[PDB]
């Protein structure tokens, strides 16, 4: 609603949209529908076929506001607006198609074929999410007519299973608009205004966001089964590779701290290949899915060893040791967070 | 100062402009860059 | 340097001075082997010879190590630069090859930015029997017309007449460690052809079907594990062969550009081949030849 269409953006608009409506009415006939008094499958007809005078004002509305809103969107989602030379628009490009081809229309039914532009993998990256605005558009249009999804569609309850996020939504249908836009945005480019995609942004959500308010979960052993003197070994079998660590924690262990950040726990976290002990070093290497950490822990001399699928992970120097010196105290358990 | 080279006269009349250029502005390059080296390789591959 | 994002962003004014470099560079050794060469007998040509050797080994080394070891530089090489860099192959090559006091003095850095060329250059120029299937290559991508257009001797033989074969070399290689000549009588083999070698099937492996079998016979080159087996035996027997006098630092450097092919052979292959090494270590003790 903020934003406002610029003079050249209008002035190439109407014959935009005269293009789009013609677009329409002979994907039309290649679809093959005819010319009728009345819409329907099994006759095969309809009174669209005209030109845009002829044909009813009504559809010609809702076409034109459609076309606006779309390249509305266009301009809003941050495109580059820019011409390179008027003249290109002013010698738009005009074949004949072939006399079957050919229709009621006087006119031509492709005045420009697909095949000399070549669209841009930045523009086709720009026309998926303004397919996704147009999905979107159709949707919040549905709900506002009541309209509700389910699995089988009822006109009768207003349900349509075509109500769902744009990413499930049905690939027949999706590809079929997706085409549609794809030539809708082609022929915006290539009657004349070469409008420029959008910086392509890098950056990742990262997914900061999780459920509730809790990020991580400890797992431990029961604090009788503390060990203060041996060699031990315990193995942790990585299902899926992410931020996890595992290693040894005292029994005073805190379970809402994260392990190694503070005195009580000594943990390897291979999602950014460090130990963790009263902060982070740098230590051995990055884990994949199905890796499985061996810890080894030498409570007579106090020494601590990692192994990913066997090969022992080594400091930043060549010692094998992760933590070289630690006291006894109470005991160490198994922990993995 | 390759035109005055030439020259019989090797008096230059920028010889503090490059006084100041090699001996702070070349060395500042050199650890500039050796400091944020990775800075520049991070090209949308997502290092750091 | 950023190749990806200088390539497919930049201004045209610093594309086109991003190629004038290196094809500076090119005219640069281009006319400093010429004037070289016919320099037989001893100012303007010795400035341009210590310039050479006092920045343009290490630029070329440097940038061209850079290029090879992030395995990236596909699109900053494109038309013309390919012709630069084939040019600065051929008289590079060819001056390491031929033998001159004035090469002698510096053949190390030579023998250094020549194995940075080998990794950084990315169309196989060893080996000519598959290089159509290569789509990299400027044959390939320039085109019958733009070929004839530009000064292009239309035959990848012909490109680089000087330099020879692959099999060949590796068979000579072999025939050299066999008859254990020393590295005094022809050192320049020992100082260039191993690391070119080497870093050439380095950054190659997995460009061969040992590492993708399919596409098979649309491979751009081919090259096996046991080739290289070939290799880094005849490389042990180079350092055995040559072990009684001369030393030699350049143990040393075959050794660091040998290190990825030793490292990248599995350690069963290790097993049994490389403990004449380690023995012989014991073996040479009362010698100060220092290996590995
Ligand atoms: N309000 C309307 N008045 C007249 N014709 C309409 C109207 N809405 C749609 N049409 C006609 O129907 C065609 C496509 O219909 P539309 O895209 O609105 O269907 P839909 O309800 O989204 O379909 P689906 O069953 O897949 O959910 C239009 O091109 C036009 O010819």
């Amino acid at each position: 609603s903020q934003i406002v269409l610029p003079p050249h953006l209008e002035r190439i608009r109407e014959k935009l949209a005269e293009n789009i409506h013609e677009l329409w009415v002979m994907n039309k006939i290649e679809l093959g529908w005819q010319y009728g008094p009345v819409r329907d499958d099994n006759k095969r007809q309809h009174p669209c076929l005209v030109e845009f005078s002829k044909l009813p004002e009504q559809e010609r509305n809702y076409n034109l506001q459609m076309s606006l809103e779309t390249l509305k969107t266009l301009l809003a989602l941050g495109c580059h607006v820019g011409i390179s030379d008027e003249h290109a628009e002013d010698k738009v490009k005009k074949m004949k198609l072939p006399k079957n081809y050919q229709l009621t229309s006087g006119y031509k039914p492709a005045p420009m074929d697909l095949s000399f532009i070549k669209l841009t993998p930045s523009q086709e990256a720009m026309v998926d999410k303004l397919a996704e605005n147009a999905h979107n558009v159709w949707a919040r249009d549905r709900i506002r007519q009541g309209w509700t999804y389910g699995i089988q569609q009822d006109v009768k309850n207003r349900r349509n299973p075509r109500l769902v996020p744009y990413t499930l939504l049905d690939d027949r249908t999706k590809k079929s608009n997706k085409d549609s836009l794809r030539e809708a945005v082609r022929t915006l480019l290539g009657y004349g205004y070469n409008l420029e995609a959008p910086d392509q942004d890098h950056a990742a959500r990262a997914e900061v966001c999780s459920g509730t308010g809790e990020r991580f979960r400890i797992f431990r052993a029961e604090k009788t089964y503390a060990v203060k003197a041996g060699r031990w070994y315990f193995e942790f079998e990585t299902v899926t590779a992410g931020d996890m660590r595992v290693g040894w924690s005292r029994p005073g262990c805190q379970p809402d701290q994260e392990l190694g950040s503070d005195e009580r726990a000594f943990a390897f976290d291979g999602f950014k290949a460090q130990r963790w002990h009263q902060g982070n070093e740098h230590y051995g290497r990055s884990w994949q899915a199905g890796d499985v950490v061996g810890c080894m822990v030498d409570m007579n001399e106090h020494t601590m060893m990692f192994t990913l699928n066997g090969e022992i992970l080594l400091d930043d120097s060549g010692s094998e040791l992760a933590f070289k010196d630690f006291d006894v105290g109470d005991g160490f358990i198994p922990v993995c967070s | 100062f390759d035109g005055g080279s030439r020259g019989k006269g090797e008096h230059f009349p920028y010889e503090q402009e490059i006084k100041f250029f090699a001996k702070v502005v070349l060395p500042l390059i050199d650890q500039y860059f050796k400091n944020h080296r990775l800075y520049f390789l991070s090209a949308a591959s997502r290092p750091l | 340097l950023d190749a990806r994002t200088v390539m497919k962003t930049g201004l045209e004014s610093v594309k086109s001075a991003l190629r004038a470099f290196l094809d500076n560079a090119a005219e640069d050794l281009e006319k400093t082997m010429e004037n070289l060469k016919q320099g037989q007998f001893t100012k303007g040509v010795t400035q341009i010879i210590n310039y050479t050797t006092v920045a343009l080994l290490p630029m070329l080394s440097s940038l061209f190590e850079h290029i090879g070891q992030h395995q990236f530089g596909e699109d900053l090489i494109l038309e013309d630069v390919q012709v630069s860099c084939y040019r600065i192959l051929t008289s590079l090559y060819a001056l390491g090859t031929s033998k001159s006091i004035y090469v002698e003095r510096q053949r190390s850095a030579l023998g250094e930015c020549l194995a940075a060329f080998a990794g950084a250059f990315p169309v196989a120029f060893l080996e000519t029997h598959l290089d159509k299937h290569n789509i990299y290559s400027i044959y390939n991508t320039k085109s019958s017309r733009e070929r004839a257009a530009l000064s292009l001797p239309t035959n990848v033989e012909d490109v680089c007449p000087n330099i020879p074969s692959l099999e060949k070399l590796m068979e000579e290689i072999v025939e050299l460690a066999e008859s254990g000549i020393r590295y005094t009588q022809m050192p320049h083999v020992m100082e260039v052809i191993l690391p070119m070698l080497c870093s050439y099937m380095s950054r190659w492996w997995e460009h061969g079907p040992e590492n993708n079998p399919e596409r098979a016979e649309m491979c751009c080159t081919a090259l096996n594990s046991e080739h290289m087996n070939t290799l880094l035996g005849n490389i042990l027997k180079i350092i055995y062969n040559n072990l009684g006098i001369d030393e030699g630092a350049w143990m040393k450097r075959l050794a660091v550009f040998s290190q990825p092919i030793i490292n990248k052979v599995k350690p069963q292959l290790l097993k049994t081949h490389f403990l004449p090494l380690m023995e012989k270590l014991k073996k040479k003790a009362a010698t100060v030849v220092s290996e590995e």
